[PDB]
C-alpha cells in the first residue's frame, strides 16, 4: 500500500491532489490557537444599541460613567 | 535498416515523476513552448507589395 500512492499518482494525478486538499482543510481547524479568536470578534462586533438598566440599591459594578474601567477589556485588538 | 521512434517505456520512480507532475498540474509544458514559439512575432513580415513590388522570376 506503500507504493499505492506512487502508482496512482503517477497514473491520474488530479483527484490525488483533491484528496490531499479534502486533507488539511477539516484537521486544522481544530488545531491552531488562531480560532477563538474569530469567537471573540464576531461577538464583539456591536450592531444594536446597548441599552443601559435600572439601579435599585445595588450596583454590583458598572457605574453610569462610560470611560471608566467598569466593564470587560476588548482593547487588546488594538494593542494587537 | 531499422529505427524504432516513439518506443521508450517511462522512468517510474520517485523523483522523475515529479517533472511529470508538475506539467500536468502547473502547466510548465505549452507556455515555455508554445507561448514563446508564437512570440516569435517580431521578424519582419516578408509581403511583396504586388502593384509597385514585385517577385523573382526565371530567363
Amino acid at each position: 500500500v506503500a507504493a499505492f500512492l506512487k502508482n496512482v499518482w503517477a497514473k491520474e494525478p488530479v483527484l490525488v491532489a483533491s484528496f490531499a486538499i479534502a486533507g488539511l482543510a477539516v484537521i486544522l481547524p481544530t488545531l491552531s490557537p488562531y480560532t477563538k479568536y474569530s469567537l471573540m470578534i464576531n461577538r464583539a462586533t456591536p450592531y444594536n444599541y446597548p441599552v443601559p438598566l435600572r439601579d435599585d440599591g445595588n450596583m454590583p459594578d458598572v457605574p453610569s460613567h462610560p470611560q471608566d474601567p467598569q466593564g470587560p477589556s476588548l482593547e487588546w485588538l488594538k494593542r494587537l | 535498416t531499422y529505427k524504432y521512434v516513439n518506443l521508450r517505456e517511462p522512468s517510474m520512480d520517485m523523483k522523475s515523476v515529479t517533472d511529470r507532475a508538475a506539467q500536468t498540474l502547473l502547466w510548465t509544458e505549452l507556455i515555455r513552448g508554445l507561448g514563446m514559439t508564437l512570440s516569435y512575432l517580431f521578424r519582419e513580415p516578408a509581403t511583396i507589395n504586388y502593384p509597385f513590388e514585385k517577385g523573382p522570376l526565371s530567363p
